[PDB]
RNA sequence: UGCUGUUGCUGUUAAAGGGUUCGUAGUUGAACUGUGGGCUGUGCAGUUCCUGGUCCCGUCCAUGUCGGAUUUGGUGACCCAGGCCCUUGCAGCCCGUGAACAUUCAAAGAAACAAGAAACACGGGAGUGGUUCCU
RNA sequence: AUGGGAUAACAAAGGAGCAGCCUCUAGGCUACCGUUUCGGCUUUUGUUGGUUUUAAAGGUCUAUUGGAGAUUAUGGAGC
């Protein structure tokens, strides 16, 4: 449900994220990403190879809940992101 | 929504002295509650007290002996200078001889009696007869 | 009475007279005061720190072991949060009934219910900046 | 026959907690022993909570609305007051 | 200078009284190690004065002051010491106060909001006799207020307690006033959750 | 016991009972306002000499602490035994 | 004419509570920093010592269970009492207190110190102070 | 204008958004203000103008003399 909404506030005050899709490839090509979290209206083929990367390099993918719009308010920002990789975690378990 | 803790107070001892009750049991006790007691004590109107700690705000548990009429309040705590104990003593007290009305001066809560010779005003709290 | 709506209901916590710590208290006072900041940096508020050392680490109250409440100890240590709580938890309630009424725009049940609770916001919100614990600019938005 | 300022055992039993004289809590720690592992946590009488034992993590209570179920015959003890 | 000199206060080193040595030695034979758990605490710690009171009854009262400092401390040991340091002194009773300043009344509206509410007298007064009655708690209080103009606190112990400081009361009381210049009287009380002052 | 000239002449028409446990004035219009006259006793059970009356006044019959009122009394005065 | 009502009106049915809720100007707003002491003489109220007028103990009876008496009874209980400054409170009077606590003791708290103090301490002016004041 | 300080009002605070330990002596170094360019300067040396030294002062660096401390450093923390 939300109790992911709640561990991406941690993070935010905490640890090191990457916003985006094609800066966070770069996390996954040096294996320095410990969660990829996906929007609902992210396009397939961008899907696709996320996920796929995700499943080369073992990090454990969370398909988010809602919007990239509603996606990244959760990490309170005022634009959208459609992708989202944690870089490390905080106290947040993962 | 307790504005006044005297109002609160006074009418307590008042509606309980009506109903010719032993003891009262008043909620929230104050500096100047007290004050106010020690005055009706003085002149034989009230037993005694006990004053209860809650670490908040006390208890005062006030034994009647049966010699009250009334207590007021008097809320927006009008002014007496010296020569106007003769409107209280009029409006409010029944007699020139028994009644008193209670105020706070410089030197603190008094009578009108212990005011007049003293010769301090001050601003009018309640009264008791 | 009760700040908006008609309950006039009364519970709550009645704290003792006694503030001494129990004698089977055996945790020093340095060993709370980093329990809170531990489970702080959890993501965690205070009114919650309290109860999982009541619950579980049984410490009553705080201030009477720790000389302090859950927040100097928060406050000392830089881990208060950046909105006093009983403010987040509003603007909590707030958003998620404006969420709820986006589909819901006949249900005038909560349309009502959002008008008292934004008024709260706006009376903490006053009270939290003349009280300077508010950037004096804060708004809702 | 009855003080307002000392009253009888009989009265004050019944009265709510905040109606007392005194005001006090109507709660206390109990000193609890998992049954799983032979270990002992304080508990507090209204858990509202899930309270888990420390070596084995075993949810020693129910959270439930007035006071605190303890679990399975796990053992409870009355801590003081102080 | 003399090695148990350093437990009292450096003026007081010089030229200590017969009173003030004859502790800063028992302190510094359970500084040094005899007394298990005050091999712990024995030695940054100091004492102040210390004065003999005598109550108009039987025994007299050593009132043993130290700085405030050391609160935290003592309040671990305050057992052990006063029992320990009675031995070594038979026939008076030894108390522990801690010394304390007290602001007096400012005024001044503005100065008012300015004291430490620690340093006011009320909260003084009060920890002199947690000082006095420790580790017992006062359950109660309540100010009897008499026909005479007469105010007289009651403070109320536990019950449970009744055994150890039953006997040190009356010199508590009096040490109080000559402490404070106000007076206490103390009555036990069972179940202090629903106030019963106990008889029996 | 009444309001005295400045010459000391009492000046009162009648000087009114006051109830023993209100301590009220029992007005002349006021019927109910009772005497009740406990017969004082002495060592082996002899009625001797008894002076103790209580008053009450008219209000505090009407509502049923009458009763309440004289065992209140009676122990007070010791003509009863509190166990 | 208390039929304009601050003192001082009325509002269920006579004239009069907005249909409900939110809410600004405005008015109102909880408790706390706080019984100063001691000495003398004198007015009040609540443990030495003396009473034997009680209940308790006990005795004699025994009375199936509603007699009783019994002396010493019994530091027991209790009591009515005493110009006990031994009591505590309290009224009034004198009068001392750096007067909580600590700290100083030199010629009488001086100096240091604690507290207070801007009505103050800290330096300074002869064009200051009736010719630069007092000891 | 000046006493009184009970009741009140104004203003400030919002508690890590803080916060001065005092003291005897010795040494070392050190202008002091001011700035746009040459400016300013404390008595005494008989007096005024010019120069200059020494000295205190303050500051700053080191040195330890006595005592505090409203929060235990012979203590907490980690190896």
């Amino acid at each position: 449900v939300d109790t992911i909404n709640a561990k991406l506030q941690l993070v935010m005050k905490s640890g090191k994220y990457v916003l985006g899709t094609q800066q966070a490839l770069t996390t996954l090509r040096q294996g320095r990403s410990k969660l990829i979290v996906i929007s609902n209206n992210c396009p397939p083929i961008r899907r696709a190879e996320v996920e796929y990367y995700c499943t080369l390099s073992k990090t454990p993918i969370h398909h988010y809940s809602g919007n990239n719009l509603d996606l990244g308010t959760a990490c309170g920002k005022h634009f959208r992101t459609c992708v989202l990789s944690v870089t490390n975690v905080g106290d947040s378990d993962i | 929504t307790m504005m006044s803790v005297l109002a609160n107070a006074l009418r307590t001892i008042a509606s309980a002295e009506r109903r010719g009750k032993r003891q009262v049991l008043i909620r929230p006790s104050s500096k100047v509650v007290v004050k106010f007691l020690q005055v009706m004590q003085k002149h034989g109107y009230i037993g005694e007290f006990e004053i209860i700690d809650d670490h908040r705000a006390g208890k005062i548990v006030v034994n009647l002996n049966g010699r009250l009429n009334k207590c007021g309040a008097i809320c927006p705590r009008f002014d007496c200078a010296t020569t106007d104990y003769e409107k209280w003593m009029k409006n409010i007290l029944p007699s020139r001889q028994f009644g008193f009305v209670v105020l706070t001066t410089s030197l603190g809560i008094m009578d009108h009696e212990e005011a007049r010779s003293r010769n301090t005003g001050g601003k009018v709290l309640g009264f008791f007869y | 009475v009760r700040m908006h709506g008609n309950g006039r209901g009364k519970a709550s916590s009645a704290l003792p007279y006694r503030r001494t710590p129990p004698a089977w208290l055996k945790i020093a006072s340095r060993n709370v005061v980093k329990m809170v900041c531990k489970s702080s940096r959890k993501g965690m508020m205070p009114s919650q720190i309290g109860m999982e050392l009541r619950d579980s680490m049984g410490i009553a109250q705080v201030k009477n072991v720790t000389g302090r409440k859950i927040l100097r100890i928060l406050k000392h240590n830089g881990l208060a949060p950046e909105i006093p709580e009983d403010l987040y938890f509003l603007v909590k309630r707030a958003t998620q009934m404006r969420k709820h009424l986006e589909r819901h725009t006949t249900d005038r049940d909560t349309k009502y219910r959002l008008i008292l609770v934004e008024s709260r916001i706006h009376r903490l919100a006053r009270y939290y900046k003349r009280v300077k614990q508010l950037p004096p600019t804060w708004k809702y938005e | 026959d009855a003080d307002l300022s000392y009253p009888t055992v009989r009265t004050e039993r019944m009265k709510h907690k905040r109606r007392r004289l005194v005001q006090g809590p109507n709660s206390y720690f109990m000193d609890v022993s998992c049954p799983r592992c032979r270990q002992v946590t304080v508990v507090y009488s209204h858990a509202t909570t899930a309270v888990e034992c420390k070596g084995c993590s075993k949810k020693l209570c129910r959270p439930t609305g007035g006071k605190a179920l303890l679990v399975e015959g796990c053992g409870y003890r009355r801590k003081p007051d102080h | 200078m003399q090695p148990h000199l350093r437990k009292l206060r450096k003026l007081k080193r010089g030229k200590p009284s017969d009173l003030e040595e004859s502790v800063a030695k028992a302190l510094f034979e359970l500084e040094a190690s005899h007394k298990t758990l005050r091999q712990e605490l024995p030695r940054f710690h100091v004492n102040t004065v210390r004065e003999v009171k005598v109550p108009r009854s039987k025994k007299t009262v050593l009132v043993v002051f130290y700085p405030l400092r050391f609160l935290m401390l003592v309040r671990k040991v305050q057992r052990a010491l006063t029992s320990e340091l009675e031995k070594r002194h038979p026939g008076c009773l030894v108390m522990l106060v801690a010394q304390r300043q007290i602001t007096k009344r400012p005024t001044d509206v503005y100065k008012l909001q300015k004291v430490q509410r620690s340093k006011t007298s009320t909260a003084v007064f009060e920890n002199i006799l947690n000082d006095m009655i420790y580790p017992s708690d006062v359950v109660g209080r309540r100010w009897r207020c008499r026909t005479d103009g007469s105010k007289l606190m009651k403070v109320f112990l536990d019950a449970r307690d009744r055994k150890r400081i039953e006997s040190r009361l009356r010199a508590v009381a009096y040490v109080y006033k000559q402490l404070t210049h106000r007076r206490v009287s103390f009555g036990f009380m069972w179940n202090p959750k629903l106030q019963q002052v106990s008889t029996r | 016991i009444g309001m005295f000239n400045e010459e000391g002449e009492n000046v009162d028409l009648y000087i009114p009972r006051k109830c023993h446990a209100t301590n009220t004035l029992i007005e002349a219009h006021d019927h109910a306002a009772v005497q009740i006259s406990i017969a004082n006793v002495g060592p082996n059970g002899v009625i001797n000499g008894t002076t103790t009356t209580l008053c009450i006044a008219g209000y505090l019959r009407s509502q049923g602490e009458s009763d309440h009122a004289i065992n209140h009394i009676t122990i007070d005065r010791g003509i009863m035994r509190i166990k």
